[PDB]
């Protein structure tokens, strides 16, 4: 009889001794407290709250400003009969180009 | 490296010079990173000898603190004092020999030429 | 079902005198345990 | 009482606790002495007054 | 031993390092040397029996002919140079010679054959002894003399040391045999950055002593010198399991830990100066080193081998051993990284 | 603590307190030799101070509150069990035997300290010296193997080698029928299951193997049983002896201080008891350890050093 | 980021401080509230990152990584609750502070601004995950698992170590904001190649890269619950933000360095997903699919153009919600039958009916189902690689075919189908198990309402 050893326990049921049983803990009291505080502090505060704050973020990275924005500078340059985009980025006149 | 500097004055932990700096904070984040390191050495102290760990030996434990707040004030010392020699002798060899550093001439970005490599 | 803990099998592999037993590493004893040498 | 023998640790030693807070409280006042000495110093050699 | 005798002879140990240390004389370091020598030989024989009379011969032979190297190496350079300053070395004869005698002192491979016998002949203090603080004179002499140092003899040695004690101990169960190649590979680490940067060859020394004195410490508080003796400390006191584990992982080179500290400094010196294959060979080869401490915390930590029943009345009684400043040692072992810049106090 | 070498350093040397009362007496004998009030009879004249033998629970006896432990927590064994089933599976046998080796261990130690702290001599009942009869004789009788007798030989080699043997061993002649008399006459139902062979085998391992090599190392006095009765007479032959064997004699104050700086550390003591030889018989596995360690931390007096328990009434522990 | 790092370090006294029974209540809630906390770093702006600190900022990029990793949090401790119930009360504790050290460290992970700090948490999230693994796993294979994961990654990261302090050296900072602005084109040469090499394969590692892959599968079915829920979430990921850090400064040398590893990921997402199709082991499956499922991520940083950066992180949180959950689903099986073998346990939608509809939209979020954040990820690498070379489609469409091949088989296999007979501890499900459940597929749901927080910095 080799390595003297407790024998491998039997797989306990938390239905058994608990029927209301959600899972947490084998002490009802703390079981439900648990439930409680994982559906409060999960469903009503993060989920809820989070999706409230999500949904309102004041203009994530100003992608409505640059519509704003580019709503006005079209109606500048289509009145003013300028194209409405430049193929240069920069102003041609101020870059030195390497002599050939 | 600079053991030709500590070498007219020596076995000083604290020079007279070092006096001309400021001290550490007795708020240092340093000295109170090695303040609970000393709280550490309490815990495992109490620990090892089976102690309850956090409410045997509280004279022990604040000693642990005191000693540790107490070393490591004088280490900060003369860190930031070796620091301080460190950037005093670079800056006046910087300054004794100026054509070792030539002041660069701080081309803009419409005369510098940068190859362009197109991800596609 | 539970956690796997070493057995006898698995902890007699670090009890030789060296870890990996080969051809010349076969005849060593482990050393004894106060160190102490019988007087020969 | 409860233990059989008398531990090592039954009663307090006076004597190491009293060694202990005379020297924790010896330190604390030695550092914000020296550290008081310290920042005087350095307003003095300074002028940062 | 009786403890009058014991006290002379570990201060008389002391004084050859301090005699090392201190003097701006040749003949004083080869002095410090044979004192240190000298006085170390009866605590290796504190225990009388053959293993330590083997160690104590064998490291008696080691020492000597380094010693006999040292004074070649001084009298060459009494004649070369007609004086005796503890400074660098004028001639590369004196210099060669004077490098393997300190390389010897240090247990450096290929003189490494002396470190795992004398460290597994001798007890945990009195190894601890040696793989510490004999430590401390070689690595003076060497922080003196390297503007005369070879680069190739000491980069070799270097290399040489971090791949042997690499390798020897992964065929390793016996822990004082783990510690002393621990030791080469360190030691190896250390002379690596000594012609680059002494700072850091002085803050690994320094890591190098707190985190060595740390497991010593901590096999003695256990009383453990094997490996599967170890491995028994989780039902006798579960706390040691925890400082192995995270001492061990520690001197393994893993961050957030103070063991990081050295290496990454020695790196961070090493590519300053345009080499970077060598400390990537160095970082590459510690693997190994890592990987017999994570052996030994496998066997000890994270797993639980079967005890005995006698281990039962072991629970009864608690250690009255002298942990001689294992609380601290373990707290500067493992968590003195967030204290790197410190390493500017050793300039 | 209190004894170091700081201590032997400012003058406490331990043969300044060695006196001629200083004696270690061991009294040996089968198992109803009736050594039992003999050994405190002579505890009572030579003003010396008795160990019983120790049982499973010594350990217990001297830490806590010295009340017996459940036995799940010390020895994991029991006597009348070996008694009942000698050649059982779990191997009780040789289990029972290395926890009494190690008791043993523990009151040898025990007596060593305060002979060589106290000066006072200590009379014990089957040292760690005759310890090896009863493995001898199970071995014999088939109850044990090979393998729990060289377990027991590296055991008993790296433990015994550091101390001493007695001053005065006393040994009982009591036949194995007065021995089975006195088991018929005791009441106890498990000890009347020893066999005859068993009791023979004792008593040859004590006359062929225990005495002649002890008397050498030590003074053996043998007695038989209507003359141990009589405690004046064993008494007035102890005090008549002319010590001159043993290397007693050559004990000076350093080799002594040695001896009681291992003596008073009991984990050195017991350090090599557990040593890591996987055998059967006393190899507890990795579950069953971990839940018998978890389960002793909980007892009252036992989850911290004995001075620092609230459950118990320990004050002044932030101080402490 | 000093909010969130101080209570992260407040959940240690907050599990060493409380009752027996309460240590699981209140690191649960505690974390649920840093969670709920971690929103304020959606304070990004088109132009700028959001920069705490000289040590601590977060852009586009750490953010829903951030908000993901203190989410995983209360999660973990939510699956790990059951099976270390019968633990010891010390070594209870001992595995909640491996979990709160290891999101401490993820956590100014991707925060840190320099990137030797990023490089030092990077290596410090090994000692945790390494101890959860070796220590609170269940076979016998748990040591060899972290032998594997510890040593394929220093492996790889101790070259990263060196280049970095090479960057250091020579451009004086690894400062990502100044590296930002002083980046140097890498030109052709050897040294810069095996410099490229020295930045990537500690990433190529983590992510995993095929070939470089054999530490997950070991890693992933040995290591407990919370430690497969955060190898699957987050430590992958750290592999795919590095990269997306590291190759600011690896061009234009990728252009024609990237090739072997575009190469190892397009086929190695074919074979590893094949691998899926026979895999006895349930947890395995899963393991091989997290590897198909990165080799996508892998292949969209190494060819860095926008749209391929958008679906890569995009990717990344949905397939760390997605195989967090499936690793969930798996552990809810093998709580209950005791052995991780897919074909051991079948039917288990006559059972399971409401446990068979998680499993069903978790497959589907495998599988992805448009308008789900996977098939956003899928998608957007579909395209930017269709962009990078219109054959890679074949490679492409080929493994979404294969992909739904396992998906349902997985479904199949385990929940349809007669029932094992002889199977008969087959518990309903616990209220703990179904808002694990939920808590993984709720926000997996709802971030395709607003899929723009989860783009990365170049949406
Ligand atoms: C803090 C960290 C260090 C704590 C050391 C002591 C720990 C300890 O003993 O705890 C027990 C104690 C509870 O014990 P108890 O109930 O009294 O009795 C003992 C038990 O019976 C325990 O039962 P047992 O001992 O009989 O057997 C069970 C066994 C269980 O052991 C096992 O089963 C074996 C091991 C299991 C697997 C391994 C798990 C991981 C363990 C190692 C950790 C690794 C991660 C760390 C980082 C990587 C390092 C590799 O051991 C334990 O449970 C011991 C507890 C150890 C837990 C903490 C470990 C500390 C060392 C490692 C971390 C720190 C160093 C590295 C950090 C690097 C940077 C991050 O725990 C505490 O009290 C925790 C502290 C809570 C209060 C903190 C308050 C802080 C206040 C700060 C402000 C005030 C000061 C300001 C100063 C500055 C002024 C300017
Ligand atoms: C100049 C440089 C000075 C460097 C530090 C030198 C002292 C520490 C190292 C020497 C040593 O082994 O000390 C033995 C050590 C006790 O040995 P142990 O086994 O570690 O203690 C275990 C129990 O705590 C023993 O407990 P107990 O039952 O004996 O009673 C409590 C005991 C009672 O002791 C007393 O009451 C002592 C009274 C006399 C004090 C001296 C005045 C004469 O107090 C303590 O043990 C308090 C904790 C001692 C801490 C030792 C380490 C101190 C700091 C070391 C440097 C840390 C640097 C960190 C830097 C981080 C960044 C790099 O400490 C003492 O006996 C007194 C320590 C006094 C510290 C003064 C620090 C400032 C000096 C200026
Ligand atoms: C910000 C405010 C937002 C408010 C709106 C919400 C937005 C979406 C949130 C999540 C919605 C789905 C959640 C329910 C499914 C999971 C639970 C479950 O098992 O349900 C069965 C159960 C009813 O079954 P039973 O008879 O009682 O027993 C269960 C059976 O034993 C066994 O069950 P079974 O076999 O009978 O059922 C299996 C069956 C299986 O049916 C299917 O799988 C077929 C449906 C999916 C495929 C076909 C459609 C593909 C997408 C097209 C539709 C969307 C776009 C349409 C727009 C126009 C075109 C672009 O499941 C369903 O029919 C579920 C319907 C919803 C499926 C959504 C798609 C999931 C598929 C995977 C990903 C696909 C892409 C992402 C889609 C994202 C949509 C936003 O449902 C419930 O008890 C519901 C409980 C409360 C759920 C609350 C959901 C929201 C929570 C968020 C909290 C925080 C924000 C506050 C808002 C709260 C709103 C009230
Ligand atoms: C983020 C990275 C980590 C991932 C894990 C995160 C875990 C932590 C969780 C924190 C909380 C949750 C975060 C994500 C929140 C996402 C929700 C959100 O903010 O949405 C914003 C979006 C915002 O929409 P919007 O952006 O267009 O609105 C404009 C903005 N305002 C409001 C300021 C004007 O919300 C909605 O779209 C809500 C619309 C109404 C509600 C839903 C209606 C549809 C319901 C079904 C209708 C019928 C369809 C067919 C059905 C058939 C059957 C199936
Ligand atoms: C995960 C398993 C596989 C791991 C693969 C890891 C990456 C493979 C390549 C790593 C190379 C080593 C680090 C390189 C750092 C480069 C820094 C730099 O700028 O270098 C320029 C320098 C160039 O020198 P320099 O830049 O100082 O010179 C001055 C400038 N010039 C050139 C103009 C004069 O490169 C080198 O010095 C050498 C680079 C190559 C190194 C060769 C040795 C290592 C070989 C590969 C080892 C891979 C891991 C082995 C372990 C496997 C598992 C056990
Ligand atoms: C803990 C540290 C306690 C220090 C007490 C005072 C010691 C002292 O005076 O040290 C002087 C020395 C600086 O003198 P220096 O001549 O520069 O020596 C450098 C050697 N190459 O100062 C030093 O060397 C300070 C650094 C010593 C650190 C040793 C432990 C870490
Ligand atoms: C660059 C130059 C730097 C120079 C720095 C000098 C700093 C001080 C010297 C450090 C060098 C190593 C010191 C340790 C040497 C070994 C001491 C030793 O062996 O002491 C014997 C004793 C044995 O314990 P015991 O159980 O009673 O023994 C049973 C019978 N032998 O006890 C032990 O074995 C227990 C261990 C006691 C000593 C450990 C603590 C000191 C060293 C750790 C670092 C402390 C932090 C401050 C200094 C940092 C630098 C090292
Ligand atoms: C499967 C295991 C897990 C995964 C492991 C990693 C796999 C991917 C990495 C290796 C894949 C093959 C090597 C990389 C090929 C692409 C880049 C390259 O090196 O091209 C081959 C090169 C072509 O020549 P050329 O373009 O002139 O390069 C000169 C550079 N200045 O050819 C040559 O110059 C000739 C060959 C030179 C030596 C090559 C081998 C050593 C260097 C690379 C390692
Ligand atoms: N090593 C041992 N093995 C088995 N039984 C022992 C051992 N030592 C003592 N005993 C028993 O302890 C009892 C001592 O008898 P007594 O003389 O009454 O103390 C008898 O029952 C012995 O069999």
């Amino acid at each position: 009889l080799r390595w003297q050893e407790d024998p491998e326990p039997e797989d306990e049921n938390l239905y058994e001794k608990n029927p209301d049983s959600h899972g947490y803990d084998k002490d009802p009291a703390v079981d439900v407290w648990n439930m409680r505080v994982v559906f409060f502090f999960g469903f009503s505060i993060v989920l809820v709250l989070g999706s409230t704050f999500v949904a309102y973020l004041p203009d994530y990275r100003m992608q409505e400003w640059a519509r704003r924005e580019a709503e006005r500078l079209v109606k500048y340059r289509e009145a003013h009969g300028l194209p409405l985009m430049e193929s240069n980025c920069f102003d041609p006149s101020k870059i030195q180009l390497p002599e050939d | 490296m600079m053991t030709g500097r500590q070498a007219r004055a020596p076995l000083q932990f604290l020079p007279d010079e070092a006096r001309s700096l400021p001290p550490p904070k007795l708020t240092d984040p340093r000295l109170a990173y090695i303040g609970f390191l000393g709280y550490c050495s309490g815990l495992i102290d109490n620990a090892i000898r089976r102690r309850p760990v956090l409410s045997a030996g509280l004279h022990r434990q604040f000693l642990y603190i005191t000693s540790f707040v107490f070393v490591g004030y004088y280490l900060l010392k003369r860190q930031d004092y070796m620091y301080a020699v460190r950037d005093h002798d670079m800056f006046s060899y910087i300054k004794s020999h100026p054509e070792d550093f030539p002041e660069k001439d701080k081309k803009t970005y419409r005369e510098v030429f940068e190859e362009f490599h197109p991800v596609r | 079902a539970r956690q796997w803990q070493p057995d006898v099998e698995w902890a007699e592999q670090y009890g030789g005198a060296v870890m990996y037993p080969t051809k010349e590493t076969a005849h060593w004893k482990p050393p004894p345990w106060n160190d102490v040498d019988p007087p020969k | 009482k409860f233990y059989i023998q008398e531990p090592p640790h039954g009663s307090p030693n006076w004597l190491k606790v009293g060694l202990t807070l005379g020297t924790s409280a010896f330190l604390w006042i030695y550092l914000i002495k020296q550290h008081n000495e310290d920042v005087l110093e350095y307003k003095r050699r300074n002028g940062l007054e | 031993m009786n403890p009058i005798i014991l006290i002379i002879i570990l201060m008389t140990v002391m004084l050859g390092t301090i005699i090392v240390m201190i003097s701006t004389h040749w003949l004083l370091i080869w002095i410090g040397f044979e004192m240190n020598m000298l006085a170390i030989i009866p605590i290796m024989m504190k225990k009388h029996n053959p293993r330590a009379t083997e160690a104590s011969t064998k490291y008696f032979l080691t020492q000597s002919t380094a010693s006999m190297l040292l004074m070649m190496a001084i009298i060459i350079n009494l004649m070369f140079s007609g004086q005796w300053t503890v400074m660098k070395l004028f001639n590369p004869m004196a210099s060669m010679l004077m490098t393997m005698a300190l390389a010897m002192k240090l247990g450096m491979a290929p003189f490494h054959f002396w470190v795992p016998e004398v460290t597994q002949g001798i007890p945990l203090s009195s190894g601890l002894i040696l793989l510490t603080w004999q430590k401390l004179a070689p690595m003076s002499v060497l922080y003196q003399i390297l503007p005369s140092i070879n680069l190739d003899l000491i980069l070799t040695l270097s290399i040489l040391s971090i791949t042997i004690g690499g390798w020897g101990g992964l065929n390793q169960t016996q822990l004082r045999k783990i510690m002393a190649y621990s030791s080469i590979a360190h030691m190896g680490w250390m002379t690596a950055v000594l012609l680059y940067n002494p700072t850091m060859t002085l803050l690994n020394l320094i890591i190098y002593i707190i985190m060595t004195s740390t497991m010593f410490t901590l096999f003695m508080a256990n009383s453990t010198t094997t490996t599967l003796s170890l491995s028994h400390t989780w039902n006798k006191a579960p706390i040691m399991t925890i400082l192995v584990l995270i001492t061990l992982l520690s001197m393994g080179g893993l961050p957030p830990l103070s063991g990081f500290m050295p290496k990454w400094m020695i790196i961070q010196e090493m590519t300053k100066n345009d080499s970077i294959i060598l400390p990537t060979l160095m970082a590459i080869t510690a693997l190994l080193n890592l990987y017999f401490y994570m052996r030994l915390t496998y066997s000890t930590a994270l797993t639980m081998f079967p005890s005995t029943n006698n281990m039962k009345m072991k629970w009864q009684f608690p250690t009255t051993k002298r942990m001689t400043l294992l609380p601290t040692m373990t707290v500067l072992s493992t968590m003195l990284l967030p204290l790197t810049p410190i390493l500017s106090i050793l300039e | 603590l209190q004894y170091g070498p700081l201590a032997y350093i400012l003058g406490e040397k331990t043969t300044k307190k060695m006196t001629e009362n200083s004696k270690l007496i061991t009294v040996d004998g089968n198992i109803c030799s009736g050594k039992s009030k003999l050994a405190k009879e002579v505890a009572e004249k030579l003003g010396l101070k008795h160990f019983p033998e120790a049982g499973i629970h010594y350990a217990d006896s001297t830490t806590g509150d010295g009340k017996p432990l459940p036995v799940r927590f010390s020895g994991n064994c029991s006597l009348e069990k070996f008694y009942d089933d000698p050649k059982s599976n779990d191997g009780n046998s040789y289990r029972l035997q290395a926890w009494l080796y190690a008791s043993r261990l523990l009151q040898y130690a025990d007596a060593l300290e305060h002979l060589l702290s106290t000066g006072q001599g200590v009379v014990l009942e089957r040292s760690i010296y005759s310890d090896f009869v009863f493995l001898e004789a199970m071995y014999r009788q088939g109850f044990i193997r090979k393998q729990c007798v060289d377990h027991y030989n590296q055991v008993k080699k790296v433990t015994v080698c550091e101390y001493l043997p007695p001053h005065v061993v006393i040994y009982v002649d009591v036949p194995v029928s007065e021995v089975q008399s006195r088991i018929q006459k005791k009441g106890n139902p498990h000890e009347m299951k020893i066999t005859s062979a068993y009791l023979q085998d004792i008593e040859n391992v004590y006359k062929g193997t225990f005495l002649p090599e002890m008397s050498e190392k030590c003074e053996v006095l043998q007695y038989s049983a209507w003359e141990a009765e009589d405690a004046e007479k064993v008494v007035e032959d102890i005090q008549y002896l002319k010590y001159d064997k043993g290397p007693w004699l050559d004990q000076d104050d350093r080799k002594l201080h040695n001896l009681r700086m291992l003596v008073q550390d009991k984990l050195e003591v017991l350090n090599y008891t557990s040593i890591p030889v996987f055998l059967p018989e006393v190899t507890i596995g990795a579950h069953q350890s971990d839940r018998v360690f978890q389960e002793f931390t909980e007892l009252p007096g036992r989850k911290y050093r004995a001075g620092y328990n609230e459950d118990v009434g320990d004050k002044w522990i932030w101080l402490k | 980021m000093l909010k969130y790092i101080i209570p992260t370090m407040m959940l240690m006294p907050l599990t060493w401080l409380s009752k027996n029974s309460m240590i699981w209540i209140n690191t649960t809630l505690h974390s649920l509230l840093i969670s709920l906390t971690s929103l304020l770093l959606l304070n990004q702006f088109g132009d700028n990152s959001l920069n705490f600190s000289l040590t601590f900022f977060s852009d586009s990029l750490s953010t829903p990584l951030l908000i993901l990793t203190m989410w995983l949090l209360p999660l973990m401790l939510m699956a790990s609750q059951h099976h270390l119930s019968k633990e010891n009360l010390a070594r209870k504790k001992l595995f909640i502070s491996m979990l709160i050290l290891l999101q401490l460290f993820l956590i100014m992970t991707f925060t840190a601004t320099e990137l030797i700090f990023f490089y030092i948490m990077f290596e410090a999230t090994l000692v945790p995950t390494l101890i959860i693994i070796t220590r609170w796993g269940n076979q016998t294979e748990r040591l060899n698992a972290g032998l594997y994961f510890l040593f394929y990654t220093l492996a790889g990261s101790l070259p990263l170590l060196v280049a970095l302090i090479y960057i250091q050296n020579t451009m004086g900072s690894l400062n990502f904001l100044i590296l930002q602005y002083w980046v140097q084109p890498m030109p052709n040469s050897w040294s810069n190649t095996f410099m490229w090499l020295a930045c990537m394969m500690a990433f190529m590692v983590k992510m995993p890269l095929y070939g470089l892959h054999l530490w997950l599968p070991k890693a992933h079915v040995e290591a407990p619950i919370a430690g497969s829920m955060v190898l699957a979430a987050i430590l992958l990921k750290l592999g795919g933000y590095g990269m997306m850090r590291i190759t600011l400064l690896l061009n234009p040398i990728t252009d024609f360095m990237a090739y072997p590893f575009i190469m190892l990921s397009l086929w190695g997402m074919i074979m590893t997903s094949s691998i899926c199709l026979r895999q006895t082991d349930l947890k395995s499956l899963i393991a091989y699919s997290s590897v198909s499922h990165m080799a996508l991520v892998i292949v969209a940083i190494l060819i860095q153009t926008p749209w391929s950066y958008m679906g890569a992180t995009a990717l990344m949180i949905a397939h760390g919600l997605t195989s967090s959950m499936l690793f969930c689903l798996a552990n809810s099986n093998y709580e209950r039958v005791h052995s991780r073998t897919m074909i051991l346990a079948r039917g288990l939608q006559t059972l399971l009916p409401l446990m068979a509809a998680w499993w069903l939209l978790a497959s589907l979020t495998n599988l992805a189902l448009p308008p789900s954040i996977n098939l956003i990820g899928e998608l957007f690498v579909v395209m930017s690689t269709f962009s990078w070379s219109n054959i890679t489609i074949i490679l492409m469409g080929l493994n979404m075919v294969i992909t739904a091949l396992y998906s349902l088989y997985m479904l199949i296999t385990t929940q349809r189908g007669k029932h094992t007979h002889h199977i008969n501890n087959i518990l309903p499900s616990f209220t703990r198990e179904n808002a694990l459940m939920s808590l993984h597929m709720l926000p997996l749901l709802l971030l395709s309402l607003n899929p723009k927080i989860i783009l990365g910095p170049l949406y």
